C-alpha cells in the first residue's frame, strides 16, 4: 500500500539527442524496479517484451507482451511526444478518470543493446513510478545490470524493490 | 428606486435536469412579484425562457436547459408596470451522470455492464473506460450510442480489481464519471471427490480450474453439527488432493475447496462426507 515518494525530476536524466526511429522495435524487460510493495508469490517473475512502433505523427504505438496464466496477454498504449525528444505522455489522458499524470522518459540508450526508461504516473492521487532496464536480447552485461541497480537506488528505491525477470520462450519471441 | 433582489443563488441539479434560481426578496414594501429570465450567453446556442412568481416567493425553476451551455440568469423586482434593475449571474449546468451502473455476468475474463440510458436529448453517447485499479494502468476504452445501456468488457485477467467508468457525452462536454470497482472472478475447482475413507482420515480430491496459475488452493472443513469449528489448510496449486487427518469416527463433515489468486478466492466447492 505505502509508497516511496517519487524522485524530483532533477534526478532523472534524459538521453541527449534521442532518435525516435532508432528506439523503434522490440525491447525485452531484463530488469524492473518500482515504488510499490512487492508480494512474492513463491515464484520468480517471467520476462516480458515491449514493442515501440513509431507512427507518421511521431507518436508511439506501445505493446506490452506477457505470458500469464498460460496465455499470451497484450496491452496497448499511445505515447505522444512530450516537451523534449525522449519524453512521452499518454495520448488522451483526460479520457481516463482519476489518471491525472503520466510521464515516460528514456534515461539512456544505445539503441542496439540496452535502454533505461523511467515511468511516472498519478492515479487517484497516488504517485507510482518504475524503472525498466530494456535489452535488445534477453540478457545483459553485469556492468549494465549493476548500473541499473545503482540508478534505481539513486531514485530512492531499496535493493529488494529491484527484480530481474527470468528469460522465457512463450509469447515474447513470436 | 425599486430595489432589486439580493443574494442571488443558482443551483443546477444534473440528476433532475432542473435549474433552481433563488434570491433574497426586495426591501421595497409593496411589490407585484418577480420576473426571472434565462438567456444563453453563446448567441448561437439554446434559447430564452421567462418565469414569473408572487411577491412572497423567492425561488423559481426552469427545466430543459441544455447541459454544458452557459446561461445568464436575471431576476427583476416587479411593481405593477415598473421593474427594478436586475440582479444577474451565470451558470453552466452539468451533464447528467449515470446513477444505476451495475455489473452482471461476471467471469474470470469478462464483466457485463448495465445502466438506464439517461433521458436528456443532447446526450450523444457514452464513454466506457477500464483501468487496472492496483497500478492505474489503462486497459480498454470504447463508445456506445445514446440509446445503449449494456456493455460486455472482454479480454481481462482473473482475480484483478478493475475501475470501470461510464461517462455521459454531449458534443464538446461530458459528465463526471460514474466509476465503480469490479473484481474478475477467480475460477472455482469442480467435481469434489472423496476416497480412502477411514475412521479418522479421508482423501479429498478435486478438478482444478483450467489455464490459470493459482497462488494456492484453500481447503476448509468442519463437522456438520458444530459448524463454527473450522479448520483451514493451504495446498499447493499443482496439487489436486489432500489427506485430512485427526478426524472423528462416525461423523459427517462439510468440506470446501477454494481457488486462490493474489489473496482473492473463488466461490467454494462444497460437499458432505461421513466417516
Amino acid at each position: 500500500s505505502d509508497l516511496i515518494p517519487a524522485p524530483p525530476l532533477s534526478k532523472v536524466p534524459l538521453q541527449q539527442n534521442f532518435q525516435d526511429n532508432q528506439f523503434h522495435g522490440k525491447w525485452y524487460v531484463v530488469g524492473k524496479a518500482g515504488n510499490h510493495d512487492l508480494r512474492e508469490d513463491k515464484d520468480p517473475r517471467k520476462m516480458q517484451a515491449t514493442i515501440y512502433e513509431l507512427k507518421e505523427d511521431k507518436s508511439y504505438n506501445v505493446t506490452n507482451v506477457r505470458f500469464v496464466h498460460k496465455k499470451c496477454n497484450y496491452r496497448i498504449w499511445t505515447f505522444v511526444p512530450g516537451s523534449q525528444p525522449g519524453e512521452f505522455t499518454l495520448g488522451n489522458i483526460k479520457s481516463w478518470p482519476g489518471l491525472t499524470s503520466w510521464l515516460v522518459r528514456v534515461v539512456s540508450t544505445n539503441y542496439n543493446q540496452h535502454a533505461m526508461v523511467f515511468f511516472k504516473r498519478v492515479y487517484q492521487n497516488r504517485e507510482l513510478f518504475e524503472i525498466t532496464l530494456y535489452g535488445r536480447t534477453k540478457e545483459l552485461t553485469n556492468e549494465l545490470k549493476e548500473n541499473f541497480i545503482r540508478f534505481s537506488k539513486s531514485l530512492g528505491l531499496p535493493e529488494n524493490h529491484i527484480v530481474f525477470p527470468v528469460p522465457i520462450d512463450q509469447c515474447i519471441d513470436g | 428606486p425599486l430595489s432589486p433582489p439580493t443574494n442571488l443563488h443558482l443551483e443546477a441539479n444534473p440528476d433532475t435536469g432542473v435549474l433552481t434560481v433563488s434570491w433574497e426578496r426586495s426591501t421595497t414594501p409593496d411589490i407585484t412579484g418577480y420576473r426571472i429570465t434565462t438567456t444563453p450567453t453563446n448567441g448561437q446556442q439554446g434559447n430564452s425562457l421567462e418565469e414569473v412568481v408572487h411577491a412572497d416567493q423567492s425561488s423559481c425553476t426552469f427545466d430543459n436547459l441544455s447541459p454544458g451551455l452557459e446561461y445568464n440568469v436575471s431576476v427583476y423586482t416587479v411593481k405593477d408596470d415598473k421593474e427594478s434593475v436586475p440582479i444577474s449571474d451565470t451558470i453552466i449546468p452539468e451533464v447528467p451522470q449515470l446513477t444505476d451502473l451495475s455489473f452482471v455476468d461476471i467471469t474470470d475474463s469478462s464483466i457485463g455492464l448495465r445502466w438506464t440510458p439517461l433521458n436528456s436529448s443532447t446526450i450523444i453517447g457514452y464513454r466506457i473506460t477500464v483501468v487496472a485499479a492496483g497500478e492505474g494502468i489503462p486497459i480498454f476504452e470504447d463508445f456506445v450510442d445514446s440509446s445503449v445501456g449494456y456493455y460486455t468488457v472482454t479480454g481481462l485477467e482473473p482475480g484483478i480489481d478493475y475501475d470501470i467508468s461510464v461517462i455521459t457525452l454531449i458534443n464538446g462536454g461530458e459528465s463526471a464519471p460514474t466509476t465503480l470497482t469490479q473484481q474478475t472472478a477467480v475460477p472455482p475447482p469442480t467435481d469434489l471427490r472423496f476416497t480412502n475413507i477411514g475412521p479418522d482420515t479421508m482423501r479429498v480430491t478435486w478438478a482444478p480450474p483450467p489455464s490459470i496459475d493459482l497462488t494456492n488452493f484453500l481447503v476448509r472443513y468442519s463437522p456438520v453439527k458444530n459448524e463454527e469449528d473450522v479448520a483451514e489448510l493451504s495446498i499447493s496449486p499443482s496439487d489436486n488432493a489432500v489427506v485430512l487427518t485427526n478426524l472423528l469416527p462416525g461423523t459427517e463433515y462439510v468440506v470446501s475447496v477454494s481457488s486462490v489468486y493474489e489473496q482473492h478466492e473463488s466461490t467454494p466447492l462444497r460437499g458432505r462426507q461421513k466417516t
